[PDB]
């Protein structure tokens, strides 16, 4: 259920145009994923039912500008 | 001049070196994490084969 | 102070630069060194499997 969290940031606020290439995907996507996924065990709860709301974007914008720009 | 280069050449030399020491502290914790979680991996498919 | 300023500055980039590139080396290394012991683990494991 990773999918939506993952999707719905990336591919929406502006963490996927920064690391666009094809091998920066393994690090960036990796590090960030663990980063982002090992730091916070929280955001996994948005997972849990919809969303869409002050936790999604707070949640997306704190854990993808910090597990993006601290990779 | 010479204080803002000095200044901008102390601020430029520790950051890099505080991004030095975070980025090795997150890479030894990320090598860390691999090996913790390699040796689970091994030990559940080790227990998994023995069930199976 | 002009040559000053720009030595330092080109220095502070370069320094940034090689940190950021020794870093990455770091993490790749230890990233290869991770995926090397989980193939070895996992050898064992198959190994272990075949034994049992």
């Amino acid at each position: 259920v990773a999918q939506q969290s993952l999707v719905l940031f990336a591919a929406e606020r502006g963490y996927l145009a920064d690391v666009e290439l094809s091998k920066i995907g393994s690090f960036e996507a990796a590090l960030l994923a663990y980063v982002d996924r090992d730091h916070a065990p929280l955001m996994q709860e948005i997972n849990q039912t919809g969303g869409y709301n002050d936790e999604i974007e707070g949640k997306l914008k704190g854990i993808l500008d910090s597990f993006k720009a601290t990779q | 001049l010479d204080l803002a280069k000095a200044s901008a050449t102390d601020q430029l030399k520790k950051a890099k070196a505080e991004a030095q020491v975070i980025i090795e502290q997150a890479n030894k914790r990320r090598s860390q994490i691999l090996d913790e979680a390699k040796a689970e991996a091994e030990q559940e498919r080790t227990k998994i084969v023995a069930q199976a």
